[PDB]
């Protein structure tokens, strides 16, 4: 329960088109930034008892894991060897922080109890953890609006504004899939999210929720839950769950059922017996009639947002996001693509635009044509027998 | 192969007519050809020969 | 004649010195203290030495403490999964451009 | 560029934390607390 | 110090090409592609070729 | 001579973009030859 931690992000010039007051904009962004950094070095460059005390401590601290303190001052600790000690316990620590399970610190050659070490959190987990702040904010979601409404009724609003589900006693969603086709934007809903969220972020692949030890995939369930609980009122994005969520079967094999665990894990975790913090869970998926109803429940997963292949509209509004930033030309109409209903990604919205110009670049130009944007359709699109209705 | 991971899918066909040419030339450089060896023909009598 | 008796002095004076270990950095958690696992056995704090500065020990770096006292004194190559370090193309292949046709 | 490399170096000169450790405060320790360090290390718990 | 380091190839087969009648063609194929490239590699320079690594037999049963 | 302690002093103000703009407005805007003898005394320290 230490309190959320979020993300640093930088202030974003307004304009993209290139222009004087995006130069002057950014420039300004120079500016504070070398006075932040000046401001370090000077005052850090410009400008006893506890130093022996820490002396006396054990240079070369080992950790243990502490059982069944006893005492006030002999406590027993552990190591890694799978052997344990009845140490000492010196007048450093805080006291009140040793609990079973506490990582805790010892002296190399006394064995005493020479700190606590409250912040020890898998590497696996802490890797996954999220601080830098994607580009990507709810200006380049070509549409999608019913879905992007909900996924901020979900996820922003019990944040800046807890007072309408309070005057009203409900609660807000726990839960919200991103279902659907390859290419839709059930990613950039959940870097947008980063973006505008004041709250912890965690990525999280369900790929890497399975573990080679046997038992270790339910435990590192646990650390990303309980990271995602004590660090924050934060969001924990579940890209591709279907590398994990398939149908609970029988099975006959060791690995099946491991991976049923940690899915029975994710579950306990998601409503357990004992209650849920402030954690939102978004999971992604391309295929949501593979899953288990034990997770696709509406206790732990509240919401679901398809994300059908864009309509004429979205698709519109696609092209618009995706050529805004670049030269065009003015016997460009996008519309040709627009009218034809032959199945269109957001993602094949921008590798249409992305080969377009290429291809006016290989007629050595650098701004789109007509010409380019149909070669562009047609190099790039990859893939009910005529005559049997109608 | 959605076009936001692999991008651009490239097809390798069957070398054509003059590419098998290609291909014999390039594969037979390292050769001790006769005068009168017409690796046209030797294509023509390849059809839809994989490189 | 001297130059080559003094380096071979030297050089079996500094191999007459003990090795040290190498783990890998959990977090470099303050200047001058690192968090690294040792294997096999369980992850120790340092007292990073002067030679090298702290932001260069990175999370899930190899670094190499003293075998006595446990000093940090290196930040060695950054590796892991020998299955696939043994993946990286050294050799470049023959094959060129000319080789192709069609 | 020269701005992301400025955020490289400020993340360089800054951006690691003096952790908990479990150090308590003042009024609570010992000095002299040599007869720890001088009768310990029991290894204890092993024993059955 | 490097200790110079198996699994095949060390019980020494006994048949032998005499043991072998006929199939004359099928020796020299497998000759051809298995051996030479291994004794007389000019043979193979001199002519420009990659050697054939890689035969395969049909055939009934036995 | 005592080494004159010198102050702590800090970096420069750095190129914030208009420094030079600004420094360049406020400017416009204000427009024994040594002896050849020692004489010495009579205990000559005379190396
Ligand atoms: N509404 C949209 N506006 C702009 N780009 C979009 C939109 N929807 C999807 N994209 C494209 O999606 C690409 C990222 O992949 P996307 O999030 O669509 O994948 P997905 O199939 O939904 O999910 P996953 O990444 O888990 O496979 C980005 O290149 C972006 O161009
Ligand atoms: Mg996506």
């Amino acid at each position: 329960t230490k309190g959320p931690d979020a993300a640093s992000k930088l202030p974003l010039v307004t304009p993209h088109t290139q222009c004087r007051l995006k130069l002057l904009k950014l420039e300004r962004i120079k500016d504070y930034l070398l006075m932040e950094e000046e401001f370090i070095r000077n005052q850090e460059q410009m400008k006893e008892e506890r130093s022996k005390v820490d002396d006396l401590r054990g240079t070369p601290m080992s950790v243990g894991t502490l059982e069944e303190i006893i005492d006030d001052n002999h406590a027993i600790v552990s190591t890694s060897v799978g052997s344990e000690h009845y140490v000492s316990i010196l007048s450093f620590v805080d006291k009140d922080l040793l609990e079973p399970g506490c990582s805790v610190l010892l002296n190399h050659k006394v064995h005493a109890v020479i700190g606590v070490l409250m912040d020890d959190t898998d590497p696996l987990v802490t890797v996954m953890k999220v601080e830098k702040a994607p580009q990507e904010t709810y200006a380049d979601i070509g549409g999608l609006d019913n879905q992007i409404q909900e996924i901020k009724e979900s996820v922003e609003l019990p944040l800046t504004h807890p007072e309408y589900y309070e005057e009203m006693g409900i609660k807000p969603p726990k839960g919200v899939i991103l279902y659907g086709p390859p290419g839709t934007g059930k990613t950039l809903l959940a870097k947008a999210v980063a973006n505008q969220t004041s709250a912890t972020f965690l990525r999280v692949v369900g790929s890497e929720l399975i573990q080679k030890y046997l038992g270790d995939g339910p435990k590192l369930v646990r650390e990303l839950f309980r990271v995602a609980e004590e660090h924050a009122p934060s969001i924990v994005f579940i890209d591709e769950i279907d590398a994990i969520g398939t149908k609970r079967y029988d099975s006959n094999s060791g690995g099946e059922r491991e991976i049923q665990r940690t899915m029975l894990e994710l579950l306990n975790q998601l409503d357990g017996f004992d209650s849920r913090g402030d954690v939102k869970v978004i999971m992604a998926t391309n295929r949501i009639e593979t899953l288990d109803p034990a997770l696709i429940r509406p206790g732990r997963i509240d919401r679901k947002i398809e994300f059908p292949l864009p309509d004429e509209k979205t698709k519109k509004r696609i092209f618009q996001i995706h050529t805004s930033r670049m030269t065009l030309a003015d016997d460009v109409t996008l519309d040709d693509l627009i009218m034809a209903k032959d199945d269109l990604s957001g993602a094949d919205i921008k590798a249409i635009c992305t080969e377009a110009g290429l291809m006016a670049l290989r007629e050595r130009r650098m701004k789109v044509t007509n010409e380019d944007f149909k070669k562009s359709k047609e190099n790039v699109l990859y893939k009910t027998p005529e005559g049997l209705y109608l | 192969l959605r076009p936001g991971r692999i991008d651009r899918k490239i097809e390798f066909p069957p070398p054509n007519e003059e590419a098998r040419l290609d291909i014999l030339k390039i594969h037979s450089r390292k050769m001790n050809l006769t005068r009168g060896i017409n690796l046209r023909k030797i294509a023509e009598l390849m059809p839809g020969a994989s490189g | 004649l001297n130059a080559k008796v003094r380096l071979l002095r030297e050089e079996l004076q500094l191999l007459q010195e003990q090795g040290s270990y190498v783990g890998e950095v959990v977090r470099a958690m303050d200047k001058k203290k690192v968090l690294v696992k040792v294997h096999p056995e369980g992850k120790f704090v340092v007292d990073v030495d002067k030679n090298i500065d702290i932001n260069d020990v990175t999370p899930n770096c190899r670094v190499a403490l003293r075998n006595d006292s446990y000093t940090l004194h290196k930040i060695l190559p950054n590796k892991v999964d020998p299955l696939v370090s043994l993946m990286m193309v050294e050799k470049v292949p023959d094959s060129t451009y000319e080789m192709i046709g069609g | 560029d020269d701005i992301q490399q400025l955020l490289k170096k400020i993340n360089e000169l800054t951006g690691i934390k003096e952790s908990d450790t479990g150090l308590a405060p003042p009024a609570l320790w010992d000095l002299a607390a040599d007869k720890q360090t001088l009768q310990s290390e029991q290894p204890l718990q092993v024993a059955r | 110090d490097v200790l110079p380091p198996m699994l095949t190839s060390d019980q020494k087969p006994d048949v032998m090409y005499a043991d072998i009648g006929g199939m004359d063609i099928q020796k020299q194929e497998v000759r051809e592609a298995v051996e030479l490239p291994l004794t007389h590699f000019e043979l193979y320079k001199q002519i420009g070729i990659d050697p054939p690594r890689g035969v395969l037999m049909y055939g009934p049963p036995g | 001579e005592v080494p004159k302690e010198k102050e702590k002093e800090k970096v420069s103000t750095a190129v914030l973009s208009i420094t030079a703009k600004a420094k360049k407005k406020e400017k416009e805007k204000e427009k024994e030859p040594e002896p050849n003898f020692q004489l010495l005394d009579n205990p000559a320290r005379v190396m």
